[PDB]
């Protein structure tokens, strides 16, 4: 077959985005081999929601969305259909009809940054619960009480984005894990990205 | 609604400390914010400070610097306010203010903190009677003084509670760390001085009862 | 800091009349983003905790009756009641939510009406008082209106202010009037060195102050 697309670019990427600013790379009109991601057994945690990993070779879809973000080690349970937590209601939410898979692995040596990584941010405060597959990039000041603050970091008026404290010598805990969410959506349109023939 | 259970009254001395609690029930304690309002001088309201329990932040007023501290208890859902270096001006009623919503802020009952340096003394009753043998007014007035009692208040009844019509009870005034009140009733001339009355007081803190005849 | 004032401090209201309360701030409390005025109106019953009635200066809280209407924006604010009742006898306050620290108002307390005239009832010191080593001449000022009354104490024609204690209570609900006591303390040595003890009260409804005295002999 011809025109083999680089589907493994999202797993071997050199730069990852934050959780509140998660990127979505559209992949279309190519052939993907799913045995590289599941049969190689090189990832730490991986689980498909609704589909079987051995049946993606004969059952194929029209479009795939590749979501990539870096979360903590205990926070991998929040990336699931129907969950609540610190990033499930604020940064990234999966719906109950989620038919994709979640592939994750431990990025200990590369994304370590001894001394405190001050690049990746995440949301603790928000005025409402986040919709599934919705991204929030704008950064205003949260107001949990009746107090107008115009650029004031005083009482009850703070920044709504913190830093991921990452330590290289720690029992696993909040370890940075690179999570790639491959959404598998099947529509009534003619299919574009299918498996090997 | 929102149940705000506060502590009872405290009787402390200047120089010591005191603790004021406010237990919440019905809603999430870690969601909303807690505020404290001190009501002094009878009607004036003063703002002490605030402390959002979620991330434990705390702010104070300029009038209450280095005097009151605010801590929370997540396991019991009770807020704490501890006063240090108490003075005579701190004798006021403290309230627990919970900011549930901007439409209505829920208030508790009030914590009466009386601070003074005095011992519990039994009251001394002095009866009063006019010295005029005759008058043009058809109504006569009788008096009853209550001096040297601590702490406030006492129950003052006239003729064991039977003479309840036309009774003027005055509040207490503080002089030399002791409280003093007075009472007066309006009596028609047809009964006085043809019939006698009595001034019955009762102090629940001292458990003494004095019955003086007028 | 942000300060606020109320005008006036007290108002005599009758059953059925409308009343307006004015709360003026030292600066504008208008937030341009939310387009709301951060100011609250409170009402404290005598013996109870204060409760919030009008929030954001234009909205009525659920459970408050429809007579309480809030208005005003920016600097001038007005709390308007259409028709008061017997349950409206309370004190009102004004609090802003614009900046820290939070500033409370002075307090506007309503009164009753009208036209009470006082009397003077002098009392000699008791025999148990002089046995204890002191003396006390008291004269009660009951059933008067308004509360803005003044009293003087003159002993042997000389005015003395040492030991003058006033005791003023709230308005009695049975007659809508006030009662106030005045106590002058002195020792037994000062009681024997003097003969006449007079107290004199001045009132607005009288063109001459009412005098009353008694003799030691």
């Amino acid at each position: 077959i011809t025109n083999l697309c680089p589907f493994g670019e999202v797993f071997n990427a050199t730069r990852f985005a934050s959780v509140y600013a998660w990127n979505r790379k559209r992949i279309s009109n190519c052939v993907a081999d799913y045995s590289v991601l599941y049969n190689s057994a090189s990832f730490s945690t991986f689980k498909c929601y609704g589909v079987s990993p051995t049946k993606l070779n004969d059952l194929c879809f029209t479009n795939v969305y590749a979501d990539s973000f870096v979360i903590r080690g205990d926070e991998v349970r929040q990336i699931a259909p129907g969950q609540t937590g610190n990033i499930a209601d604020y940064n990234y939410k999966l719906p109950d009809d989620f038919t994709g898979c979640v592939i994750a692995w431990n990025s200990n040596n590369l994304d370590s940054k001894v001394g405190g990584n001050y690049n990746y941010l995440y949301r603790l405060f928000r005025k409402s619960n986040l919709k599934p597959f919705e991204r929030d990039i704008s950064t205003e000041i949260y107001q949990a009480g009746s107090t107008p603050c115009n650029g004031v970091k005083g009482f009850n008026c703070y920044f709504p984005l913190q830093s991921y404290g990452f330590q290289p010598t720690y029992g696993v805990g909040y370890q940075p894990y690179r999570v790639v969410v491959l959404s598998f959506e099947l529509l009534h349109a003619p299919a574009t990205v299918c498996g090997p023939k | 609604e929102v149940q705000l259970q506060q502590s009872g009254p405290e009787l402390v001395k200047p120089g010591a400390s005191v603790k004021i609690s406010c237990k919440t029930s019905g809603y999430t304690f870690t969601e909303y914010t807690m505020y404290w309002v001190k009501q002094s001088h009878g009607q004036s309201l003063e703002w002490i400070g605030g402390i959002n329990p979620n991330i434990d932040d705390t702010t104070y007023n300029q009038n209450f610097k280095d005097k009151a501290t605010l801590t929370v208890d997540k396991s019991s859902s009770t807020a704490y306010m501890e006063f240090r270096s108490l003075t005579f001006d701190d004798s006021a009623v403290y309230y627990c203010a919970r900011d549930d919503k901007a439409s209505f802020a829920f208030w508790g009952q009030g914590t009466l903190v009386t601070v003074s340096a005095a011992k519990t003394t039994p009251p001394s009753v002095y009866p009063l009677a006019p010295g005029s043998a005759a008058q043009t007014n058809s109504m006569v007035t009788l008096g009853c003084l209550v001096k040297g009692y601590f702490p406030e208040p006492v129950t003052v009844t006239w003729n064991s509670g039977s003479l309840s019509s036309g009774v003027h009870t005055f509040p207490a005034v503080l002089q030399s760390d002791l409280y003093t009140l007075s009472s007066s009733v309006t009596v028609p001339s047809s009964t006085w001085p043809s019939e006698t009355v009595t001034c019955n007081v009762a102090h629940p803190a001292s458990s003494t009862k004095v019955d003086k005849k007028i | 800091d942000i300060v606020m004032s109320q005008s006036p401090s007290s108002l005599a209201v009758s059953d059925g009349e409308r009343v307006t309360l004015t709360c003026k701030s030292s600066q504008s409390l208008l937030y341009s983003t939310n387009q709301k005025n951060y100011l609250a109106w409170y009402q404290q019953k005598p013996g109870q905790s204060p409760k919030l009635l009008i929030y954001w200066a234009s909205s009525r809280e659920s459970g408050v009756p429809d007579r309480f209407t809030g208005s005003g924006s920016g600097t001038d604010f007005t709390l308007t009641i259409s028709s008061v009742k017997a349950e409206d006898l309370a004190v009102y306050y004004c609090q802003q939510y614009y900046s820290y620290p939070l500033t409370f108002g002075a307090g506007t307390k309503l009164e009753l009406r009208a036209d009470a005239a006082p009397t003077v009832s002098i009392f000699p010191p008791s025999s148990e008082q002089l046995t204890s080593g002191g003396a006390s001449v008291v004269c009660f000022l009951n059933n008067f209106y308004p509360k803005d009354i003044n009293v003087k104490w003159k002993i042997d024609g000389s005015e003395r202010q040492n030991g003058v204690l006033n005791s003023w209570t709230d308005q009695d609900s049975k007659d809508s009037t006030y009662s106030m006591s005045s106590t002058l303390t002195l020792t037994k040595d000062e009681y024997e060195r003097h003969n006449s003890y007079t107290c004199e009260a001045t009132h607005k409804t009288s063109t001459s102050p009412i005098v009353k005295s008694f003799n030691r002999n």
